[PDB]
């Protein structure tokens, strides 16, 4: 109704969440300025499915979902619709009906040091895709082989849990990249997110 | 649950894992290569060991997993080049003085320094310090005693190295089950399990043999122009029938005769086709010489250079702050990073190997997307000749007028194309012999066939008889003159760049007859020519996922190595050199030296 919507702290935290463990926010009864989120520069993206990001500041939502997490640049077309690979099968999947907006940006001055930054994960082994929406933090060990593995990283039994490194000279495609998932759903209940107007 | 399975799994894993483990290896030897430190040898030996480590290991499980029973193609080929147990079969004590030797030679190599015997504070490094002397003196002496001085005082700290250097890498590579390192450096070639396409170790030193006795001719003609324009140079120390001395070539060791236009140029009247003066009278830098060649191969239809190679490349010599390693070389460091290393001056020498080591570059973004075990060459042929298709036309007083280098009014005529065709041969015809013969020498100290006290007999010798170039000064075995040379002493093959040179001419008559250009070849600037760029870039892509041999005849029709196309570029020069040498002696005598 009049308070605001905390979109700040989704789009401008001091740091995400891995994709694995992607992070939910439910924003609800507040008032949101979706031309101010972030910072627009030379690589960030901004890609709705199925509504019009130069109306929805005019418009009103029962409940607005805000998924946030950081992957690797060539990795982030993979936020879509219709999507496979490691990202999209394992680690964070968006229906074939998504009526949403994905925002992205390169983020390689805030999650890359001189070392490398392991502290970002990502699932790249699982018996079976992801449903939509779908999260998994469960650290088990992956049987490829036809032996049971019984919890032993051995051979042909894997970690399925593998880190991201980020370093400040890799290229654009191997750069850390933050992605804001924003959910937009209308329910037979009143809307209370809505724009200025 | 199935063997292909698991290797398919077994693979994904190795791919994250090593991505990172490799992108360290480079980091650690970037830093050296333009810091030359102590630290930082100790780095670089920490994350190359790291490195090996890991490709043992992975080496190890990957065997087993039986290839015969992976029916997936591309699965099987990344299988079995990860099944090959690489240069950590070694003890842990040899594997740190291999490296350490190869450490060792490479720091002197770009940091050693002569001191004339006039001034004892006053030295030279061989760049740019005694590169600049052997390529603009006309001095004899002062040639003389930088071509000697650089291979006493530097040439024999490398002999005690090399000749360790040279038995620890038999001992790995016949743990490897090769017969020498020599025969390992061959395997680069090998191609097994394809029909129609099968290319042995042993089959790449015949078609070498073969193909070089159809370059003879052509050499033996350059040779005798070059000998006779060089005695007007140097008239009391020079003879019609003799050798070349080895101080009056181009660059300190004879591998390219290109400094040597300006004094055989054959119509000097004409309007010179060195751009260099024309470089420095339009104040070009290192800057514009890389951002010309950039829009060279945009125009062709490949993309720009990433954002990261502008900030990361070492593209001016660092000065004397910090020690680098100044010969110009390319970086796939992984993980997108792309990287040039080279103290570019303001010459067309140096802007045309701006083209060589740009063509590395974009070969390596190409096939980027290959998977880990794949990202590579063909051949070490393919990779250097890249580069050098695009320096065909780039150098081509077409492609020189309209980037601003020659005169608008510029005309092609009876001797244009002979002053071009001329530089062209003092380029690419006189490194063939100095390369087969310099790679001969090592196939053969590998072998076993060459003793050590013979090694400056023999490498002389072959020198003399193979490419016509004599010592100014007897050397005995004190002296290690191959290892006076980057790719010796830095533990590289040579190889790489005869069949680069027969390789980019074979590209050039495809790319050529795919710009639908008419006339002959020397004449055919691909610029401008997607059709020509999409040709090649579809081989690029592939990486080394089919064989070289077949990747060649996709391109070129040919499975193999061919000179046609060589000698069709350099006949109307061929035509031109048998008319100049009617009154001169083509040959040499394997006798006369300039010295008692
Ligand atoms: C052989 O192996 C590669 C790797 O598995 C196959 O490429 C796969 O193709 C299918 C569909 O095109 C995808 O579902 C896989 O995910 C692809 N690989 C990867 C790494 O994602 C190739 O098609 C296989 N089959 C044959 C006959 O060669
Ligand atoms: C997040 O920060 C950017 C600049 O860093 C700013 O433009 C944007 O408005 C901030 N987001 C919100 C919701 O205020
Ligand atoms: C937003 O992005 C551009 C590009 O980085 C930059 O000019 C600006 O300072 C950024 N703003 C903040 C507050 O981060
Ligand atoms: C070169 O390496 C040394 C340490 O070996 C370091 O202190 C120095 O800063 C480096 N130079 C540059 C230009 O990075
Ligand atoms: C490549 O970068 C140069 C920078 O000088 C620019 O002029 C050119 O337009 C770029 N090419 C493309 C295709 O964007
Ligand atoms: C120059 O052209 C004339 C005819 O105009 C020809 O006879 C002569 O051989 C040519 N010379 C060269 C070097 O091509
Ligand atoms: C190639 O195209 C560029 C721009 O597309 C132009 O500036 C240049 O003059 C052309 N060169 C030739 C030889 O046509
Ligand atoms: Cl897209
Ligand atoms: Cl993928
Ligand atoms: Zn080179």
């Amino acid at each position: 109704i009049t308070n605001l919507c905390p979109f700040g702290e989704v789009f401008n935290a001091t740091t995400f969440a891995s994709v694995y463990a992607w992070n939910r926010k439910r924003i609800s009864n507040c008032v949101a300025d979706y031309s101010v989120l972030y910072n627009s520069t030379s690589f960030s993206t901004f890609k709705c499915y199925g509504v019009s990001p130069t109306k929805l500041n005019d418009l009103c939502f029962t409940n607005v979902y805000a998924d946030s997490f950081v992957v690797r640049g060539d990795e982030v077309r993979q936020i879509a619709p219709g999507q496979t690979g490691k990202i999209a099968d394992y680690n964070y999947k968006l229906p074939d009906d998504f009526t949403g907006c994905v925002i992205a940006w390169n983020s390689n001055n805030l999650d890359s040091k001189v070392g490398g930054n392991y502290n970002y994960l990502y699932r790249l082994f699982r018996k079976s895709n992801l449903k939509p929406f779908e999260r998994d933090i469960s650290t088990e060990i992956y049987q490829a082989g036809s032996t049971p593995c019984n919890g032993v990283e051995g051979f042909n039994c894997y970690f399925p849990l593998k880190s991201y490194g980020f370093h400040p000279t890799n290229g654009v495609g191997y750069q850390p990249y933050r992605v804001v998932v924003l959910s937009f759903e209308l329910l037979n209940a009143p809307a209370t997110v809505c724009g200025p107007k | 649950s199935t063997i292909e399975e698991q290797a398919k799994t077994f693979l994904d894993k190795f791919n994250h894992e090593a991505e990172d483990l490799f992108y360290q290896s480079s980091l650690a030897s970037w830093n050296y290569n333009t810091n030359i430190t102590e630290e930082n040898v100790q780095n670089m030996n920490n994350a190359g060991d790291k490195w090996s480590a890991f490709l043992k290991e992975q080496s190890t499980l990957a065997q087993m997993y039986p290839l015969q029973e992976i029916q997936n193609l591309t699965v099987k080929l990344q299988l079995q080049a990860l099944q090959q147990n690489g240069s950590s079969v070694l003890s842990e004590d040899k594997s740190k003085r291999l490296n350490t030797i190869l450490n060792t030679m490479s720091t002197i190599y770009s940091t050693g320094k002569v001191c004339n015997p006039d001034n004892p504070q006053e030295c030279l490094l061989l760049e740019p310090g005694l590169n600049e002397i052997m390529a603009n003196s006309l001095d004899y002496n002062e040639r003389l005693w930088a071509w000697e001085s650089w291979r006493s005082e530097v040439g024999k700290q490398l002999r005690p190295l090399y000749e360790e250097y040279v038995v620890l890498k038999n001992e790995m590579a016949r743990a490897n089950h090769y017969e020498d390192y020599g025969d390992y450096w061959r395997g680069d070639y090998e191609v097994n399990g394809v029909d129609g396409y099968d290319y042995s170790r042993g089959q790449l030193i015949e078609d070498v043999e073969h193909t070089f006795e159809e370059i003879k001719p052509l050499y033996e003609h350059l040779h005798a122009y070059v000998r006779a324009k060089l005695m007007n140079a140097y008239p009391s120390y020079i003879s019609p029938i003799g050798c070349l001395p080895a101080h009056l070539l181009g660059d300190m060791w004879g591998r390219f005769w290109t400094n040597l236009y300006s004094l055989t140029v054959p119509f000097g009247q004409k309007p010179n086709i060195d751009v260099t003066d024309a470089m420095v009278d339009q104040a070009w830098d290192a800057q514009r010489i890389f951002k010309e060649a950039e829009k060279f191969f945009v125009s062709v239809g490949l993309p720009n250079m990433t954002q990261g190679f502008w900030e990361n490349s070492m593209l001016t010599d660092p000065g004397n702050v910090q020690k680098a390693v100044c010969h110009p070389t390319a970086w796939d460091l992984g993980k997108g990073d792309f990287r040039i290393l080279m103290c570019t001056k303001v010459t067309m020498d140096d802007f045309l190997t701006a083209h060589h080591e740009m063509g590395h570059i974009q070969y390596d973004m190409a096939y980027a997307a290959q998977p880990f075990l794949l990202r590579n060459g063909a051949n070490e042929g393919f990779h250097e000749a890249v580069g050098e298709i695009m320096s065909l036309s780039a150098a081509t007083p077409k492609h020189l007028k309209s980037i601003g280098l020659l005169s608008p009014d510029f005309q092609e005529d009876n001797e244009t194309e002979i002053n071009f065709l001329l530089k062209q041969a003092l380029t690419i015809v006189g490194t063939l012999p100095f390369t087969y013969m310099l790679e001969k020498w090592r196939w053969m100290v590998f072998k076993g066939e060459i003793p050590k006290d013979q090694w400056m007999k023999k490498w002389w010798e072959m020198k003399r008889e193979i490419v016509g170039v004599v010592e100014p000064v007897p050397h005995d075995e004190t002296y290690c003159d191959p290892a006076s040379l980057f790719h010796v002493s830095n533990d590289y093959s040579f190889i790489r760049y005869y069949t680069r040179t027969l390789y980019q001419f074979q590209f050039q008559e495809a790319l050529c007859q795919a710009a639908k250009h008419e006339g002959p070849l020397h004449k055919c600037d691909i610029s401008n020519s997607t059709e020509a760029g999409q040709k090649l870039f579809n081989m690029l892509r592939l990486g080394k996922s089919e064989p070289w041999t077949l990747a060649l005849e996709n391109v070129v029709g040919a499975k193999n190595m061919n000179v046609r196309p060589l000698l069709n570029y350099f006949e109307p020069l061929f035509t031109w050199l048998k008319d100049q040498n009617k009154n001169s002696f083509v040959g040499w005598s394997t006798d006369w030296s300039p010295y008692a």
